């Protein structure tokens, strides 16, 4: 009966079903916890928001069509406005999360296309002027839900003013490496023949217990099309690929008032 | 411990397929040549010993060459040639720099090692006694020399190394010395979080860990006073990562470098020849 | 306080380690460290995948 | 300060700060008084209604001279570094009338206190360096 | 050397000290506390936010003069812009707090005066006009930090529409009942000969286990000068009274979108 | 030997009052 | 006459001291001393106070 394609996933008050699945993965093999004494750091008594912001949040959706390069989002970025998470995140100094990410894109037996999602921790990304080096605005790198886009060609900016944002280059992976070797990051495949969802329960990943979230995304989420989408009767067609992203073992310190990031 | 052994394997008829997999689960192939073909026993009495983080990193690395002189300084742009200072990094030379970014992360010991060379700049101003050479390690805070003959040499607390022309190549170990509980060798965010509406520049901010990675300073001076006979030096810096740990795996880098961030240069983003064809052998 | 230890084997030998520094930083390479586990790159799955069986069951 | 001066001669610093101000105002004079310390990456605090958000302590003047204020250890990283640095940036320490000091006629209106500043038993620092705060010509 | 008149007070990262204190009310003998299992109501799993919160929040201070009719705050109205408490409050359909109330009033050997501080619960106040009964809009009945202050006189407005506030008559304690008898409720009293602060002790206070926050003030809280401000240099001389309330054992149920109250 | 540990506590309600002292005594 | 104790801990341990010299003056540093008593400094009192109780009764 029980079957590697069908799944419930429920956390706080939010419950995901799917039957095309492919297992799930764990990266590094390593399920979220809380930060035990032995390794803690800030001495103040956390918060531990727990099902308030332990929850699946659905980010807007995104369209998957014939030309699409990919897309990228940054965690904790992406929930920074995302019901309690956000305010526990920005009323707060420090913060450590980790997630269920589930990545939904269904078609049909007649469509095709492969998509590569992968959890990159420390996803750095290349700027887009050669007048300077690591050059990249808050604002840009901090896009929030509507995360980004790759392009397969890199055209950087005359003035380096014009250039503060990533070059995200496909093939590339948007900072020097081969887009082929990105398998090495925890990952999962949506091939449309296969499966229509991805699951990936991400652990905290730092050099630190705790961090400063507003500064710091632990991960980035890549979405690339590794075969392009085709649907023999209509080439221009568009399927929405849908993301869902839960925090687990949430743990802020640092009270104080509200974090408020520049917008411009 | 060695690399597997191959079990004697004959052939199958099976409802057991273990050709077949499904790599939309995250996972990589996982059957091996007794799985798909009769297999012979083959004793392997091979290890992994060469490719063990401390063996792969098991190496002193140039990471930086740095030039000072000795000479009779009558200008401003002459007396900073009697000593030099050098931002301590990796990322002047590409070869360990590529190594370490195999990993998100790293925690190393470090052996540093100088290779120490010396020039007459002149053959008709005479001769050069033999050279001492100070290479002063200065910590972020510590005050850094505006003169090759200033206080700051006294090095009562930084650690300083006096090394003679012509000695063995001077070494020393630095232990873990990171602020975070390892090394980031990737950091995705910035030093502070701008606010709304507050009145400092976001157009000139940077991006990543250099914004945020301070390892000190090196100065380095010839102790002597000048000879008539002007003498210019290199001083080669060598790293070797020792009681290496390292964490998350990353793709390597397959483009050039142009500075201490993952930005690309636009004339060198083609890293693959094309093959004449899909079935060229 | 000399530490006795196997050599790697050349073309046909233990060896002899005193440290000499009150400092660990100081010491030579780490010894071989034959651990291992790719699963957790190769197969960092949540439920078990038996090769033999189907990976989609 | 004396924590300042022997933490010029280290790179790195951990633990928390104690904050102890004496009133020394008459023994007539009376007051109450918020002591606030905000972790840092939001507005600074420029009003009480903002301090008060943060670690604070409402200080009540009378026979007990002096109040002790904690600037709990609260850091992304293990250690801060002995200088101004925005990664390791420590937050900001303010202090508002809660009530006001009162005091009746034949008394002074205006009164001093004094703030000290000590290392509580959690702190420690490491990587000896040479300090900015003494030099000589050559 | 322990004395009646000297207090610690710590919640999270807060401390009050008090050195002229008269022991401390512990409302109806009962100290707060977390739900219990056999006495709970929704299903959901609490936001328990206990540090981030449960912590010492100080108002605006007011001004004591010798002309002061009193001063009203409710609870938890005062504190629904307080950092974590606030948006705890507000993300949550249901919510249960208990209080420590400090209130803070020194002077000088030579002042004299007397405040009662009273706790009120369910603290309903007269309206303000003749033309209709328990006409009180919901901004004027939840000013928040600025509370509101009592009256001597009795001005009902000509129109309806202008008489929808309270009217907070001081000898009648703004709702048909003798000042004198405020004393059945839990409080303390700052004579400034004897004591510069007030500290109640608050349980959870309704017939319900939990309710709307938003909705539903459990506490009034009332300053009263019951012997006026006199200081013989200066008659006219004002002191500041100032109010700080910890929140305690908050729990909160039915997380969503945040409540935003109408604000006119 | 290392650094002092810090310990878990809560909120308090009481009598003691660790965070008034008096300098005046030199300590 | 080996001296075998422990290092200080690195990245990831003991070391041995032989003296060499008939003066203690020609020996490398003293070992670690943790020893400490601030009080002697921060709370040199004649009268024992307690944190909790008031500093003056
Ligand atoms: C007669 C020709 C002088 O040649 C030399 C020298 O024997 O002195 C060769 C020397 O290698 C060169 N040094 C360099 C670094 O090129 C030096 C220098 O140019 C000049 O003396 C002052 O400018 O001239
Ligand atoms: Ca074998
Ligand atoms: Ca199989
Ligand atoms: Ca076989
Ligand atoms: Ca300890
Ligand atoms: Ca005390
Ligand atoms: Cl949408
Ligand atoms: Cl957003
Ligand atoms: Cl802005
Ligand atoms: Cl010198
Ligand atoms: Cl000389
Ligand atoms: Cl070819
Ligand atoms: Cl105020
Ligand atoms: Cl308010
Ligand atoms: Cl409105």
């Amino acid at each position: 009966g029980y079957s590697d394609r069908v799944r419930q996933i429920t956390l706080g008050n939010s419950t995901i079903t799917t039957q095309e699945a492919a297992n799930a993965v764990v990266a590094y093999g390593e399920w979220p916890s809380y930060l035990d004494d032995k390794e803690a750091n800030p001495i103040d008594a956390p918060t531990e928001p727990d099902v308030s912001s332990n929850r699946f949040y659905t980010l807007d959706s995104v369209q998957w069509k014939s030309t699409s390069r990919g897309w990228w989002w940054k965690l904790p970025d992406a929930l920074k406005d995302m019901g309690m998470f956000g305010q526990n995140m920005y009323y707060h100094y420090l913060g450590r999360s980790g997630y269920t990410v589930h990545v939904q894109c269904n078609a049909s037996k007649f469509h095709q296309g492969a998509l590569g999602v992968f959890a990159i921790p420390e996803y750095v990304m290349a700027c887009n002027t050669e007048a300077k080096t690591s050059y990249v605005s808050y604002v840009n790198a901090n896009p929030g839900e509507k995360g980004g886009v790759f392009d397969n060609a890199y055209n950087p900016s005359a003035e380096a003013s014009e250039g503060r944002k990533f070059a995200a280059l496909d093939y590339l992976l948007g900072c020097g490496v081969l887009a082929g070797n990105a398998f090495v990051y925890p990952h999962q495949i949506i091939n449309l023949r296969t499966n229509n969802s991805a699951t990936l329960v991400l652990p905290y990943v730092n050099s630190l217990a705790i961090d400063c979230m507003a500064k710091h995304n632990n991960w980035g989420l890549v979405i690339l099309p590794l075969c392009k989408l085709d649907y023999a009767p209509n080439s221009s067609t568009e399927i929405p690929i849908t993301v869902t992203i839960a925090p687990m073992f949430t743990e802020f310190n640092g009270l104080r008032n509200i974090t408020v990031p520049a917008t411009q | 411990p060695t690399a597997q052994s191959t079990p004697l394997t004959s052939g199958v008829n099976s409802q057991e397929v273990p050709a077949l997999t499904a790599v939309e689960t995250g996972a990589s192939g996982q059957a091996v040549p007794s799985d798909v073909i009769e297999t012979r026993h083959v004793v392997n009495y091979k290890t992994r010993s060469e490719s063990t983080l401390e063996s792969f990193f098991g190496r002193s690395a140039c990471v930086t060459i740095l030039e000072v002189e000795n000479f009779n300084a009558t200008t401003d742009a002459d007396r900073k040639k009697q000593f030099t200072t050098w931002a301590i990094t990796y990322t002047d030379t590409v070869q360990l720099r590529r190594k370490l970014e195999f990993f998100t992360y790293s925690r190393f010991d470090l052996e540093m090692t100088f290779v120490i060379t010396e020039r007459y700049y002149a053959s008709n101003t005479g001769h050069a006694r033999n050279q001492v050479y100070q290479l002063m390690y200065i910590p972020p805070g510590a005050p850094r020399p505006t003169a090759w003959d200033d206080y700051t040499w006294q090095s009562s607390s930084n650690p300083s190394v006096f090394y003679t022309y012509g000695s063995a190549p001077p070494r020393m170990s630095i232990p873990y010395v990171g602020i975070a509980n390892a090394y980031s060798h990737f950091y995705d965010g910035f030093a502070r979080v701008p606010l709304k509406d507050e009145t400092v520049d976001s157009g000139d901010t940077y991006y990543g860990l250099v914004t945020i990675n301070d390892f000190g300073t090196l100065a380095v001076r010839v102790v002597n006073e000048y000879n008539p006979a002007r003498i210019t030096s290199k001083i080669r810096v060598y790293m070797k990562p020792k009681h290496v740990r390292c964490w998350c795996p990353r793709p390597p880098r397959a483009v050039p470098y142009r500075g201490e961030g993952v930005d690309f240069k636009q004339d060198s983003i083609t890293p693959l020849t094309a093959v004449e064809n899909i079935n060229t052998f | 306080g000399a530490q006795v230890s196997s050599q790697k084997v050349g073309a046909h030998v233990n060896y002899t380690t005193i440290n000499y520094y009150k400092d660990s930083a100081s010491n030579a390479a780490s010894k071989l460290d034959f651990s291992q586990d790719p699963s957790k790159f190769t197969e960092p799955v949540k439920d078990i995948m038996i090769k033999t069986a189907p990976a989609l069951n | 300060t004396m924590l300042g001066e022997i933490l010029n001669y280290y790179t790195h610093w951990t633990g928390s700060l104690r904050f102890t101000f004496l009133f020394c105002g008459s023994m007539m004079a009376t007051g109450k008084i918020l002591l606030s310390y905000s972790p840092p990456g939001a507005k600074p605090p420029t009003t009480r209604k903002d301090a008060m958000l943060g670690t604070h302590i409402i200080w009540d003047l009378g026979l007990q001279s002096s109040c002790t204020m904690l600037a709990p250890w609260i850091s992304n990283t293990v250690y801060r570094r002995c200088i101004k640095d925005d990664f390791t940036e420590g937050g900001y320490i303010t202090c508002f009338y809660q009530t006001r000091i009162v005091v009746p006629s034949g008394t002074p209106t205006s009164m001093f206190m004094l703030a000290f500043v000590s290392a509580c038993p959690d702190f420690s620092v490491r990587l000896l360096r040479d300090t900015n705060h003494i030099s000589q010509r050559t």
